């Protein structure tokens, strides 16, 4: 799946 | 009742987890929509509507029985009709008729499956899913697949009710938690653009003995105040918070909660950059002429380039925008496939695909893929690469210097500062006279048509984009399939088109990488189908059609979630993505105290992996 790298700054 | 309280970033485009392969929503339908397996807490895949599972003798046939106190529920709980096997009948012919963007996870699986969707047959009766009864549904597939699985963990596997279709029509789901019928752990309760996700426990899910929270409310995060994280755990209001060292904040923060900061473990998430080999769209650029936009498009064709590119691009640099400069290195993600993703041989993927970089110059020589540290920032490697980049480029009229479009958000300021980190170290090794990255600073609307939720290749407006992938299921090929002409799930974002194989395409070579893919996956003996795919692997970094950059995890965090209680999975949607399993508590957990969980719960994988292993030769006929 694809995965926004916004995600990494709260994950 | 107990709640879990957190943020989200990445509203949904769709409901439709039939249709999407965007985390996005799949990250949402993972706690509202249940498929035949799920993870346990150590890893295993473990019943799930299915109570029971057997594969024949020759790997080709699955049949799973469906225990039948599962049912649909609408929006507001209220029961629709029970579970049944005529659902994973109706799921898979539905992805296959509206052109699902997962179906790469299936095509080339399903008997018979791949005719129907051509068209070279018209009939769903000899695609190779059946509803023997009600509670019995039976797969068959083409070749013996060993992770078939841990593919029923991806979303287009999921069951839907077909009577709930029909009178749903084109109204299915669309972003409204009414748009879909519910059968997992949780309803969801809001859905609300830009502001909150919320999820209520279902009371009757057939496993709601399990699920430990009875509230979760995710609320719009965009960005502009890191600092909200921690401010609203220490006032009770979050149940975790992500630190962010570079912060004004972090000196205090981390005297106040010296024992109780928890760093998590790298996860199989990758994000790398990639350029954008067919730029269509130039509505968010600096380039003022055509001779740049010209002089752009053929730069990122040539590998000399891209391989500058590639050894200017300081990682460490990157991560200390994020994570500070102690903790830089500790989400540095060196290949699209984890290292230790698969074995071969007792050694481990990235050990042998750093043996077939052998083959792929003298830029390579004696290169470490291993977490946690830079091996690709070299600069005098890189101004030696340039130089013939632009001995190359000029003799075909290439003008210097090279301008390469970046998009970022403008709320997003420690993406502001990561892809400022990126223009100050690329343009430091080859020069500002040679080499500009371009910051293009978008609102959220103009962030994500041009990104993330564009539909089509033409619509990718930028030079360079940074994006990631997540694993579908237990083989490398779901990493390094999304780059092939035919099918490949990110193909759009680098420009291209999947079933098109243009000549910029071919210019590159991915019609070659998309070759070796086929003959790869022919292979059915583990360790050679993983050398293989390591060897393509390698090929795919020579290319430097994608720089590989981080990983999820890594990351500082307080927690007030139980340690190891939530279900974990290598790959699919019902690990982390699941808030099933999961548990809150009131205590702030300390490092200590998560250190010694750490510790019991590796312990405790190895002996479930290994009796895990053990129980599956009880599944085969």
């Amino acid at each position: 799946a694809i995965q926004s790298e916004k995600a990494r700054k709260h994950n | 009742s107990k709640t879990y309280n957190y943020v989200y970033s990445s509203d949904p485009s769709s409901l439709n987890y039939l249709a999407e392969n965007r985390a996005a929503t799949s990250d949402i339908v993972a706690n509202l929509v249940d498929g035949l397996l799920e993870n346990d807490q150590y890893g295993n895949i473990i019943p799930s509507l299915a109570e029971d599972w057997t594969v024949s003798q020759d790997g080709l046939t699955y049949t799973y029985k469906l225990r039948k106190d599962a049912k649909w529920f609408t929006s507001e709980g209220e029961e629709y009709a029970p579970v049944t096997a005529q659902d994973f009948v109706t799921g898979l012919q539905y992805a296959a008729d509206k052109k699902s963007e997962a179906l790469y996870l299936v095509q080339d699986s399903v008997a018979g499956l791949d005719d129907y969707i051509t068209g070279k047959t018209s009939d769903f009766s000899t695609v190779g899913v059946k509803a023997l009864d009600d509670q019995t549904v039976q797969y068959t597939l083409v070749k013996p697949e060993l992770y078939w699985n841990s593919k029923t963990l991806a979303t287009i596997l999921f069951p839907v009710n077909a009577d709930f279709l029909k009178s749903k029509g084109d109204d299915f789901g669309k972003a409204d938690p009414s748009s879909i019928l519910y059968n997992g752990p949780f309803l969801m309760k809001a859905l609300v653009s830009k502001s909150a996700i919320e999820y209520k426990k279902n009371p009757n899910y057939w496993d709601a003995k399990n699920v430990f929270v009875d509230d979760v409310k995710l609320t719009y995060y965009d960005g502009s105040d890191q600092e909200s994280l921690e401010r609203n755990f220490t006032a009770g209001a979050y149940t975790t918070a992500r630190l962010f060292p570079n912060s004004s904040s972090y000196e205090g923060i981390k005297e106040k909660y010296k024992n109780n900061i928890i760093y998590s473990m790298q996860n199989s998430t990758s994000y790398f950059f990639n350029f954008n080999l067919d730029r269509k769209s130039y509505n968010y650029t600096s380039k003022t002429s055509d001779i740049e936009k010209k002089s752009t498009q053929e730069a990122v064709l040539n590998k000399n380039f891209r391989q500058a590119i590639n050894f200017a691009f300081d990682r460490t640099s990157y991560g200390a925008q994020s994570e500070g400069k102690e903790g830089a290195t500790k989400i540095l993600r060196n290949l699209v496939v984890p290292p230790n993703f698969v074995s071969i041989k007792g050694k481990d993927f990235g050990e042998v695909v750093a043996s077939k970089m052998v083959n792929y110059g003298k830029e390579w020589q004696g290169i470490n893929f291993a977490d946690g540290q830079d091996p690709y920032y070299n600069p005098e490697k890189a101004k030696a690469k340039f130089a013939e980049a632009k001995k190359e480029l000029e003799a075909k009229g290439v003008q210097f210097p090279i301008h390469l479009d970046k998009t970022v958000e403008v709320t997003d300021k420690v993406g502001i500062q990561g892809v400022s980190s990126i223009k100050q170290s690329i343009e430091s090794v080859l020069g500002s006279d040679n080499v500009v990255i371009d910051i293009q600073q978008l609102t959220s609307d103009e962030f994500d048509s041009s990104g993330y939720f564009a539909q089509t290749a033409a619509q990718k407006d930028y030079d360079l984009y940074h994006g990631g992938w997540g694993p579908d299921y237990q083989d490398p090929s779901t990493y390094l399939d999304i780059f092939n002409t035919n099918s490949g799930g990110f193909l759009q974002n680098l420009g291209l088109e999947p079933g098109e194989a243009n000549d910029k395409a071919k210019a590159v070579g991915l019609d070659v990488y998309t070759q070796m893919l086929e003959e790869a996956n022919k292979e059915q003996d583990p360790a050679k189908r993983y050398e293989k795919y390591a060897d393509i692997q390698a090929w795919l970094i020579d290319s430097s059609l994608v720089l590989p950059s981080v990983s999820r995890g890594g990351t500082p965090s307080l927690r007030r979630t139980v340690p190891f209680a939530a279900a974990y999975g290598l790959t699919g949607t019902k690990g982390v993505e699941s808030y099933k399993y999961l548990k809150v508590q009131d205590k702030i957990v300390t490092t200590d105290e998560y250190a010694k969980a750490r510790e019991k719960w590796l312990k405790e994988k190895e002996e479930s992996n290994k009796k895990a292993q053990e129980e599956l030769a009880k599944h085969v006929k």
